[PDB]
């Protein structure tokens, strides 16, 4: 019973972290799209700063 | 006569005393079932939780 249960926990416990890898990914991928869309807008915000 | 029928009034109390001991060797044995049964409620249970935990565990980390 020990046996089949923690072939139970082992069989589930790597196919989830295989797709939150998955999603990892993708999520970092949804923050740099963004970003780099919003690139003009910071650079421009910095630089007036950085002269006086 | 009762001679050979002398000792079957023996074997007849002699008989109801094998009987209640058969009474308890049934007994025993539902106790010990009940027993038996019991230590795999409480296996069945726990490792239930162990595995409630490793995939509650393995989603934080994941």
């Amino acid at each position: 019973l020990e046996a089949q249960y923690r072939e139970r926990e082992r069989a589930e416990t790597e196919a989830l972290l295989a797709r939150y890898r998955e999603r990892a990914e993708a999520e970092a991928k949804a923050v740099r799209e963004k970003a780099m869309a919003r690139l003009d807008e910071a650079v421009a915000l910095v630089l007036k700063e950085v002269l006086p | 006569k009762l001679e050979a029928i002398l000792s079957q009034e023996v074997e007849a109390e002699i008989q109801a005393l094998l009987q209640e001991a058969e009474a308890k060797a049934e007994a025993v044995k539902r106790e010990a079932e009940e027993k038996a049964k019991a230590l795999l409620q409480a296996r069945e249970r726990a490792l239930e939780a162990q595995y409630r935990a490793a995939l509650r565990r393995a989603e934080s980390a994941g």
